RNA sequence: ACUCCGCCGGCACCUUAUGAGAAAUCAAAGUUUUUGGGUUCCGGGGGGAGUAUGGUCGCAAGGCUGAAACUUAAAGGAAGGAGCG
RNA sequence: AGUCUGGUAAUUGGAAUGAGUACAAUCUAAAUCCCUUAACGAGGAUCCAUUGGAGGGCAAGUCUGGUGCCAGCAGCCGCGGUAAUUCCAGCUCCAAUAGCGUAAUUUAAGUUGUUGCAGUUAAAAAGCUCGUAGUUGGACUUUGUGUUACUUUGAAGAAAUUAGAGUGCUCAAAGCAAGCCUACGCUCUGUAUACAUUAGCAUGGGAUAACAUUAUAGGA
């Protein structure tokens, strides 16, 4: 996979992380 | 490039400090994660044989290795130890004190026996090689 | 505390760095069957004593022709192979200690001159009447074919005076064969 | 038989030259194999030290190639190295055996400490490189033999060298590389002025100049 | 070179070159010597000679030729050459 | 303004090896086992991973700092005369 | 052809000898072991040497039977799918040998680089500049009671260990003993010496280097 796309596919990925944390903080 | 000065003994000293991190070796003794093994440091260990199973060879090869699950007696951790030579899981029971130690590759997997790191070396308090050249019987029946 | 934990030991020989070098096993090996020597172990103790000596030449000759320790120690050096025949009185600098073989340590071997002496026939015969009380260096029994003798004490191996070839009494086995003679 | 084709070649022919060290005093070619055998032939010692098989990728398929690496050298001071490439194992020992011969080189050794008895050791620090391999050679003391892995060790001992110390920087196990390295030191011994050949230079006729009537004359 | 008693022990004493002073190689090539002949009052050859050496690695850098001039101007003056 | 000679400074280019290099190539990427002018940053097989976690900055997007378990025997770089080959 | 020398055989011969066994003495606080020694004690001298290997690395077989991608081997590369040098066996051979195999750390590692490594493309120059601490700083002063570093020599420094002198415990690892002659004893017998970072103490040296100082001289 592309460098690139693989880097905007973990952005993604921690964006929900983020998310899926700060839900229960 | 280097510091060379006279006065420059500090530096050089706490360069090295910090850049053996990043040699492995280095890393892998001062971290303190080897006593988080299941031998936790030691070179052998005892542990009660769960069930016998077989694991297929890594490819290119094709085989069945034949393993034993072992819970590790003085912690409870249970591992894969491989049963080398031919013939001699028959000479395993399941529920049976074993004498567990390392593959010779320091936690590494050894040949094509996929994620195994250990070899059984007694079996109830008798080593299998005695057993594979008929120079001991198991104690018991 | 136990007093014999005071007692001092130490190594005397080191196995090859490479084990399966063919040029050295075969070099090793004519050495072995030459001198008949017992194992490559009697091999390796003899060349771990040759480098000590070696050693210490090195260090002193590092050193100035001028330095005390130089000449104290140096001269110590020289009497001591002197002493057991590897040097010659010509030879008298620590150049000469730097040019010493293994072969000058085996032939100083109380096995190899039982057998250059005419005592034995082979040197795997000298081996055995060592190690069977037949020989003697001066009033002294040696069963130790690995004894280094000194050149002062060259001249006094002989048979020992307890063995049958020394004026002592027969074996067991002539005498037992003079035994059934006699029965006849 | 022999039939020189070069100037050398007729002279060592001929009986004028007698010695490889008047050839290399003047620094010229030897083109013929004949020389070397006409000079130190008998005392010279060939040995084969690696059968390295080369491919060329082809339509048909891989065209294998076998590449010999010969060194010879007569334990006093002479030793050559030649690599042949051939498509039979023998034919390229022969012809690196020829190779090796026609390479041979003086190499200088001298003393560690006093200069009692022969040379046995290089005369000063010497390095050699070729590709990523470097081989140094420190003068040692005598007796402590030639420490040195395999392949620089049989070529210090055809050159005649007893006692060196050595170490190696790079792909070692290129051996082409490694054997080359070393053989690149050892012809160093002799460009490296000491001292003692501050004196300054005596110059002799060329053995082209000195027996020019004898080469003027066509060899029939 | 001499061992302590004296005896030699070199194969051959190399050439220097006479520009740079460098040893000359058995494997250099492209080192020549060259011979500068002598001639009498009247211009004729004697059979007289200065020889010089150089080394491949000044004749390579294209110095040969001052080097050479410079080592000529000076020579002639000493032999009576001119 | 143009023509000719030269000096200092600058962006570069061309030829060449006596140099260096695994080579491509480089007048510096030279003056390195014949190893030392001064100083800062920074790398230690391939992955896991610039991920998890803690801290800090930001309105946010994210930035800076930054692991381990585990996995793997390769991944990767250059490619008679001439070239280490 | 010849005859001197060397090598093999569970052939044939007489010799040698300690493992063992044992009167004894000795040893020891008493025993025991060792040392010494009467008798006894070897021919397939069964008084039977083992542990790992034999594709490469890496010394040693393209032997024979079995198995057929199974069973297994294999640290790594690999071997095995019906003609296996690699598995299971026999034979033979190899290495070490009364030892050898297997499962933290040193070496190899100039793959931690002070000595001594890397950073155009292989892993690696911060996007750029400023900037404090740090580190590093041109030349010059005599050649022909300002304070320090450095260097020289010395003093003080536990032994044991290490290096090392002397010494024939039968050799050796060791030990610190012994030797000399034959008397009511001797060699005053020996039991040396070196090393020992850094800091501290004290002499000599003053190149190199650091800090401090200088013109309303509070000068000599
Ligand atoms: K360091
Ligand atoms: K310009
Ligand atoms: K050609
Ligand atoms: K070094
Ligand atoms: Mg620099
Ligand atoms: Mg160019
Ligand atoms: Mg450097
Ligand atoms: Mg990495
Ligand atoms: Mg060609
Ligand atoms: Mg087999
Ligand atoms: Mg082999
Ligand atoms: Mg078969
Ligand atoms: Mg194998
Ligand atoms: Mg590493
Ligand atoms: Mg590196
Ligand atoms: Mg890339
Ligand atoms: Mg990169
Ligand atoms: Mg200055």
């Amino acid at each position: 996979m592309r460098a690139k796309w693989k880097k905007k596919r973990m952005r993604r990925l921690k964006r929900k992380r983020r998310k899926m944390r700060q839900r229960s903080k | 490039g280097k510091t060379r000065g006279m006065g420059a003994g500090r530096k050089l000293k706490s360069h090295r400090r910090r850049q053996r991190w990043a040699d492995k070796s280095y890393k892998k003794s001062h971290l303190g994660n080897e006593w988080k093994k299941p031998f936790a440091g030691s070179s052998h260990a005892k542990g009660i044989v769960l069930e016998k199973i077989g694991i297929e060879a890594k490819q290119p090869n094709s085989a069945i290795r034949k393993c034993a699950r072992v819970q590790l007696i003085k912690n409870g951790k249970k591992i894969a130890a491989f049963v080398p030579n031919d013939g001699c899981l028959n000479y395993i029971e399941e529920n049976d004190e074993v004498l567990i130690a390392g593959f010779g590759r320091k936690g590494h997997a050894v040949g094509d026996i996929p994620g195994v790191r250990f070899k059984v070396v007694k079996v109830s308090g008798v080593s299998l090689l005695a057993l594979f050249k008929e120079k001991k019987e198991k104690p018991r029946s | 505390v136990h007093v014999s934990f005071y007692r001092n030991y130490g190594k005397t020989f080191k196995k090859p760095r490479r084990p399966y070098e063919k040029e050295r096993l075969d070099a090793e090996l004519k050495l072995v069957g030459e001198y008949g020597l017992r194992c490559k172990r009697e091999l390796w103790r003899v060349q771990y004593a040759l480098s000590r000596i070696r050693n210490a030449a090195r260090m002193l000759l590092t050193l100035d022709e001028k330095d005390p320790r130089r000449i104290f120690e140096g001269e110590a050096l020289l009497r001591r192979m002197n002493r057991y025949g590897l040097l010659d009185e010509s030879q008298n600098k620590l150049d000469y200690v730097l040019a010493l073989t293994v072969e000058n340590f085996l032939e100083r071997r109380l096995q190899t001159l039982v057998f250059k002496t005419g005592m034995a026939k082979s040197i795997h015969h000298a081996r055995v009447l060592i190690r069977q009380r037949h020989i003697r260096v001066g009033r002294q029994v040696v069963n130790v074919a690995s004894f280094m003798v000194r050149v002062d004490s060259q001249k006094h191996i002989d048979f020992s005076l307890t063995s049958p070839f020394g004026g002592g009494r027969p074996g067991r086995v002539k005498r037992k064969n003079q035994k059934s003679a006699a029965k006849k | 038989k022999w039939v020189p084709v070069t100037k050398l070649g007729r002279l060592v022919k001929d009986g004028k030259i007698r010695s490889l060290e008047q050839i290399y005093l003047h620094s010229l070619p030897i083109k013929e194999f004949q020389i070397i055998d006409t000079l130190i032939g008998p005392s010279l010692k060939d040995e084969v030290m690696k059968i390295m098989p080369v491919q060329k990728q082809t339509r048909a398929g891989q065209r294998t190639r076998f590449k010999a690496f010969v060194v010879v050298g007569d334990g006093n001071g002479h030793v050559g190295l030649g690599v042949k490439c051939s498509k039979e194992v023998a034919t390229a020992i022969r012809g690196g055996i020829i190779l090796a011969k026609l390479s041979v080189i003086p190499v200088r050794r001298g003393y560690w400490g006093n200069k009692i008895g022969k040379p046995h050791t290089v005369p000063c620090k010497v390095t050699g490189k070729c590709g990523s391999v470097t081989v140094r050679m420190v003068p040692a003391p005598r007796g402590a033999g030639i420490v040195a892995a395999r392949v620089p060790k049989k070529v210090l001992q055809f050159a005649g060298i007893e006692d060196v110390f050595t170490s190696s920087r790079g792909s070692t196990k290129t051996l082409g590389n490694f054997v080359k390295a070393t053989f690149d030191c050892l012809m160093k011994t002799y460009g490296f002025l000491t001292p003692d050949f501050w004196k300054e230079t005596r110059f002799t006729k060329s053995p082209f100049q000195e027996y020019f009537d004898i080469l003027a004359k066509p060899a029939n | 070179m001499q061992n302590d008693e004296g005896q030699n022990m070199d194969l051959y004493i190399p050439r220097k070159c006479s520009a740079t002073n460098r040893l000359i190689t058995s494997k250099d090539h492209a080192s020549v010597q060259l011979n500068v002949g002598h001639l009498d009052e009247s211009g004729v050859y004697t059979g007289q000679f200065t020889t010089y050496a150089l080394c491949g690695f000044i004749r390579a850098q294209g110095d040969a030729d001052s080097a050479m001039d410079r080592l000529w101007q000076k020579k002639k003056a000493e032999v009576g050459q001119q």
